[PDB]
RNA sequence: UACCUGGUUGAUCCUGCCAGUAGCAUAUGCUUGUCUCAAAGAUUAAGCCAUGCAUGUCUAAGUACGCACGGCCGGUACAGUGAAACUGCGAAUGGCUCAUUAAAUCAGUUAUGGUUCCUUUGGUCGCUCGUACUUGGAUAACUGUGGUAAUUCU
RNA sequence: UGGUGACUCUAGAUAACCUCGGGCCGAUCGCACGCCGGCGGCGACGACCCAUUCGAACGUCUGCCCUAUCAACUUUCGAUGGUAGUCGCCGUGCCUACCAUGGUGACCACGGGUGACGGGGAAUCAGGGUUCGAUUCCGGAGAGGGAGCCUGAGAAACGGCUACCACAUCCAAGGAAGGCAGCAGGCGCGCAAAUUACCCACUCCCGACCCGGGGAGGUAGUGACGAAAAAUAACAAUACAGGACUCUUUCGAGGCCCUGUAAUUGGAAUGAGUCCACUUUAAAUCCUUUAACGAGGAUCCAUUGGAGGGCAAGUCUGGUGCCAGCAGCCGCGGUAAUUCCAGCUCCAAUAGCGUAUAU
RNA sequence: CUCUCGGCCGAAGCGUUUACUUUGAAAAAA
């Protein structure tokens, strides 16, 4: 494996139930480096599941060396669905988000704000 | 309200006088020998000059003993030094008045890279610094305008990635190979 | 404009919060509290900004919300309240108690205290008066009200409070030859001895103060605090005992601690 | 970079201005490959505006007999989720613009011992010598009847 | 009782008042469960009052452009002060009634003008200055123009109301409804200025609120305002030229150097571009990172101004002939025009350069 | 001198005043 994970800040946050750190890839000759295997290495790195690590803000240096991202593993998937943001969770397929738009919806507040009592479920 | 910053600040200076034979010359000369793309790059290494010679010029109005000279002098003679411009037996702020445009000139990575053998001419260290074959440590650096710092003199080589310095034959000579 | 302004500009907030200028175009402003907008570190600064507990405000908010955040022994969810000078944050989760203390730069320094520490504070009473058929009354900097103080107990004193009960249990008069911090002004956050107090009627006193380098300031009486007898703080000081370095001196401690690496 | 040059005369030395010179800021013309920042209906018209959006808001903890979903068929009032509506809070912040405005605004400096202050925080809250194991009447939502061409009318 | 430099302060005592438009002294909600009818723990919400915070308001001292073709102004249409009150949150001619006759001014009052919001600041600048500041931060003001209010702690609020003035929408003619100097967008004006886009992910704000909302704000689109970096080639051989104490002249000591019309010859090297997968991000784009193709008129083509002087660069060729034109200024043009119109060449800056205007 | 002098410590004074000069406070950020 010619792809290398190092982790240069870490700690313990007990708080919000998880380990945060900034992880180093080190990728000669490929591409930045897909968030799933970094995922993979890094729960072999933390003796865990793959699931509870979320890692984003991947920047790949110039040159092509390496990049520099962030990343936590939470102690459950639970506490990750709990702290996690939403489209964190969404990336990982455990969230889906409203389909319609703001402006439909600001329409439709618009349009409800025109009538009164249980008419307003009556609108779109 | 943005949370933008406007901060932004012109590099150079225009001379008064637009057409004049001497000065002309000067800056002819020393584009062509430090391989320069035109005079906006002599007119910025003269600006930094310029402003380095006003700092130490109003530095030299202090009192010798004066925290504000000792303190900000040994920062501008130390930033000096570090880039190779000053020597370090020369810490006075007397010797930042002897200094030309050709002592930082020969600070730039083009110039270096010319010097250290990897090419053949300065333009040659120009486009190879332009084309990603240099590097600095282990930083591929591709600005011909890089100041090369004292200490990082010794750590610029072929990158690891050129067809010059270690492997991965580039486009021409893979396509030659694959017609023949 | 018409009522209260509620919003802060990042680039209006306080110098020693070290907020940057790219992030946004708001600051946290604080909550109404115990201590001024300008002589407070919100909470929110204090959980992301200076711990890095947090990412993000929503994360502050989590954190908070879970009443993980105790400020002077009592859980505070609103991540903008105003800590200030000497308050005693308490995290029990990660089991560590900081006590908000000024850097000799003006600013609210990481300072990790022991629980046994964390289990009072000192507060410099601001006035004294008596109300409710002779009841003495005394007011400190934290805006704590306390009723039946010691009658020697003056303004300007320190007065030792216990975060349990919230009652004094010892104080320091205002007295020539008492350690005291500056919580304002040029010299903030400079620890020292008090020399002389010169009085101006009908204006500011001015109190100098002789730093344990034997560096000699001053500053109005307002923005002196005082922290110990003698010269024995009663509270934990930050890695910088109050000993404000010039920039010459800082350079060379600096230049000296890189170099004695590698 | 503490800088000048051309032009009155047949020629000269001046006064002296015109012109040149460099930046800066708007407009405009020609031209324009890469990349990072980044201003942008101020100037004339604080002129006029189609349309859409820009301020709403619920916790264990004010009021739930909307079957709208939903259970454990009961001295089991109220399981729970919950539209609506009542109540509370916000809407006085933010954003825009520079018309007014010449000790006015504003800036620094002081004062309020001459005032008000939602909220936050702390205190006070059996300190009053004179159906309570909980009082009264309404009104929304909801049902039902309607008016006007027309409204967030009622 | 305490405090202040200073109270007609704070606290105390007495005699009473104690507002129907009447003030405090809890008829409230959740969770956990208990204890030989009683006693309770942890909270939520609410109400005086006093501090505190956030302010607001009103005063102090000093500081503001041009103008004398503005030298006197104000004076119970309160002007300056006094006394008493009214009103006001409070100090006060704030207003009222009596009383006095004051108050400001060449140290520029008063009046007028301002293509005048003030400041932090910006441009330029040897030193000194000059000009600018509508513009993202702070303070003020306004919401078509005035005026008046309701609610509220806070508004004389305008994405609140009431009226008038101007304009204007629907109408079944009876009536009803208006306020983009918010974000886009349109018209008009002009020399002069962008999308009727995406999102609350960030920064923060608001709410009963960990959950909702935010054209604040963020993200993209247009963008040569402006600023930073920076391609448009590099190298070698060949023929040629030049020097190199080359012999005090002719390739018998002239290639361990250097230059160029070289549409000469060669290989190398590349990103502009196209495209793939990541990465980025709410989601995207962009940048970065792989990979694939991508350069020899590397036609993958650099322009804008100029060539008399000032002022860098041709009295070269053709045309025109005081015409057409150039020319900021001096001047050029009337048949050899170094100045016009063109070709060639050159040179100034260069992804930029010219012009107008203000400074 | 210091109308408090006590067996090294403090009630020790813009001492007509101002301008000037040198301090020290206090004075947003950008």
């Amino acid at each position: 494996d010619t792809v290398t994970i190092r982790t240069r800040k870490f700690m313990t946050n007990r708080l919000l139930q998880r380990k945060q750190m900034v992880i180093d890839v080190l990728h000669p000759g490929k591409a930045t480096v897909p968030k799933t295997e970094i995922r993979e290495k890094l729960a072999k790195m933390y003796k865990t599941t793959p699931d509870v690590i979320f890692v984003f803000g991947f920047r790949t240096h110039f040159g092509g060396g390496k990049t520099t991202g962030f990343g936590m593993i939470y102690d459950s998937l639970d506490y990750a669905k709990k702290n996690e943001p939403k489209h964190r969770l969404a990336r990982h397929g455990l969230y889906e988000k409203k389909k319609t738009s703001r402006k439909q919806r600001k329409e439709r507040k618009n349009r409800m704000k025109k009538v009164r009592g249980t008419a307003k479920a009556n609108v779109g | 309200p943005v949370a933008r910053s406007w901060v932004c600040r012109k590099t150079y200076v225009t001379p008064r006088r637009p057409f004049e034979k001497s000065r002309l010359d000067q800056e002819l000369k020393l584009i062509g020998e430090y391989g320069l793309r035109n005079k906006r790059e002599v007119w910025r290494v003269k600006f930094t000059l310029a402003k380095i010679r006003k700092a130490a010029r109003e530095l030299l109005t202090l009192d010798e003993k004066d925290p504000r000279r000792l303190f900000e002098g040994n920062a501008l003679l130390r930033r000096l030094v570090r880039i190779g411009v000053l020597d370090e037996g020369k810490m006075k702020l007397d010797y930042i008045l002897g200094l030309k445009i050709e002592d930082f000139l020969e600070r730039r990575l083009q110039t270096q890279v010319f010097k250290l053998g990897l090419a053949k001419s300065i333009h040659h260290a120009r486009v190879l610094i332009r084309q990603r074959h240099i590097r600095v440590r282990k930083q591929v650096v591709n600005i011909p305008s890089f100041i090369v710092r004292l200490d990082s003199q010794k750590h610029i080589d072929f990158s690891l990635r050129s067809p010059y310095g270690g492997g991965r034959p580039g486009r021409v000579k893979r396509k030659n190979a694959k017609k023949g | 404009a018409r009522g209260p302004k509620k919003h802060l500009k990042r680039v209006a907030a306080p110098k020693h919060w070290m907020l940057d200028k790219l992030t946004g175009v708001f600051a946290p402003r604080p909550s109404t509290g115990p201590h001024k907008l300008r002589e407070c570190l919100p909470l929110i600064i204090f959980l992301r900004n200076r711990l890095k507990y947090a990412l993000t405000g929503d994360e502050v908010k989590k954190i908070c919300m879970q009443r993980f955040i105790k400020i002077d022994g009592k859980v505070r969810t609103d991540i903008t309240y105003p800590a200030g000078f000497m308050d005693v944050i308490s995290i029990d989760k990660t089991g560590e108690n900081f006590r908000l203390i000024y850097d000799t730069k003006g600013r609210f320094a990481v300072h990790r205290i022991t629980p046994e520490e964390a289990k009072y504070k000192l507060c410099k009473v601001r006035k004294i008066f008596v109300g409710t058929k002779g009841i003495p009354h005394l007011v400190t900097h934290d805006a704590r009200t306390i009723r039946y103080p010691d009658p020697l107990i003056k303004v300007n004193d320190t007065i030792q409070i216990d975060l349990e009960t919230g009652k004094i249990t010892d104080f320091i008069k205002f007295d020539t030859g008492n350690l005291c911090m500056v919580t304002g002004g040029a010299n903030l956050g400079r620890i020292g001895v008090i020399t002389n107090r010169e009085r101006h009627p009908g204006s500011f006193d001015v109190v100098h103060v002789k730093d344990a380098n034997g560096n000699s300031f001053a500053t109005r009486l307002s923005n002196i605090f005082v922290i110990g007898k003698g010269n024995k703080p009663w509270i934990s000081l930050p890695r910088g005992k109050g000993i404000r370095l010039t920039i010459a001196e800082e350079r060379d401690k600096r230049l000296a601690a890189k170099q004695s690496s590698g």
